[PDB]
């Protein structure tokens, strides 16, 4: 059974997630206006976006059961680290199978896999990005599985640089436990097969996406004509 | 070092 804490954290990550995700896309107006004509004419368009959404993966993380618990410089770490991973994670919402492409509701916000070429991003973390987008969509998880998910690849103790690995294992043991618990009560099968060990592989997935993405930003990054495109949330956060 | 994060984390 799902004991009262693991219904009540539950409870906290969903609405977490409704207050940190807008479905509407209203305020993606406000950034760059979007080039599809020309290198890296997506770039500022895609950087704003992808700023946007740091400040909305943040604004989750604090809403996450014991993370306030966490050393300033913990939580630090966690939300450097982790950014880049749940921001693809958040992302697959948009994401539609049909036109394999990120839908905003919009034909100018829509996103397809030359766009995200004309951000300065080869084939190989795209390809692997498109695969996992997927991967991910096939799984049709619950949304209760699906922020669940994300606060788990928050708060991670193998995480370089991190300076208490005992606690951060502690609370993302109880979130862990909390997933598993709801998938045997809550998911039927034969969805519920291997899933709980399905959606463990996909932060596996992530840990390659985060190195991938990592090397090719670096050499986007070393550019001072890009680095200038890029907001100073990006740069503090990203490095 | 970091200073936008440590204000948005609060
Ligand atoms: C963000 C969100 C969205 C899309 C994410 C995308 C679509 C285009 C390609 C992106 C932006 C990937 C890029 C490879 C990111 C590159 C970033 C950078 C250029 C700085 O190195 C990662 C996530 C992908 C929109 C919405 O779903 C909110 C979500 O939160």
């Amino acid at each position: 059974k799902l004991s009262e804490e693991q219904q009540h954290i539950i409870a906290i990550l969903l609405d977490a997630h409704h207050k940190t995700y807008d479905p509407t896309y209203a305020d993606f107006r406000d950034f760059r206006p979007p080039v599809r004509m020309s290198p890296l004419s997506m770039l500022p368009h895609l950087a704003d976006l992808v700023s946007y959404s740091i400040q909305k993966v943040i604004g989750f993380a604090k809403m996450i059961p014991g993370f306030r618990d966490l050393t300033s410089d913990d939580q630090i770490v966690l939300l450097k680290s982790s950014a880049i991973e749940v921001i693809m994670l958040r992302s697959n919402q948009s994401f539609t199978m049909d036109d394999m492409s990120w839908d905003c509701g919009s034909q100018d916000y829509k996103y397809d896999v030359t766009d995200v070429s004309k951000a300065g991003h080869t084939l190989e973390l795209i390809e692997p990005l498109i695969k996992f987008q997927v991967g991910l969509k096939k799984l049709n998880l619950h949304e209760e599985e699906h922020v669940l998910l994300m606060a788990i690849c928050i708060v991670s103790p193998d995480r370089p640089g991190v300076q208490d690995a005992k606690l951060v294992e502690a609370i993302q043991d109880r979130l862990s436990n909390t997933l598993q618990t709801y998938i045997r009560c809550r998911h039927p099968p034969p969805g519920s097969h291997q899933l709980y060990a399905k959606m463990i592989q996909k932060l596996a997935d992530l840990r390659s996406l985060n190195e991938e993405h990592s090397k090719q930003y670096r050499s986007l990054s070393f550019q001072p004509e890009n680095s200038m495109k890029l907001t100073p949330l990006v740069l503090e956060v990203f490095g | 070092e970091n200073a936008l994060l440590r204000y948005l984390l609060d």
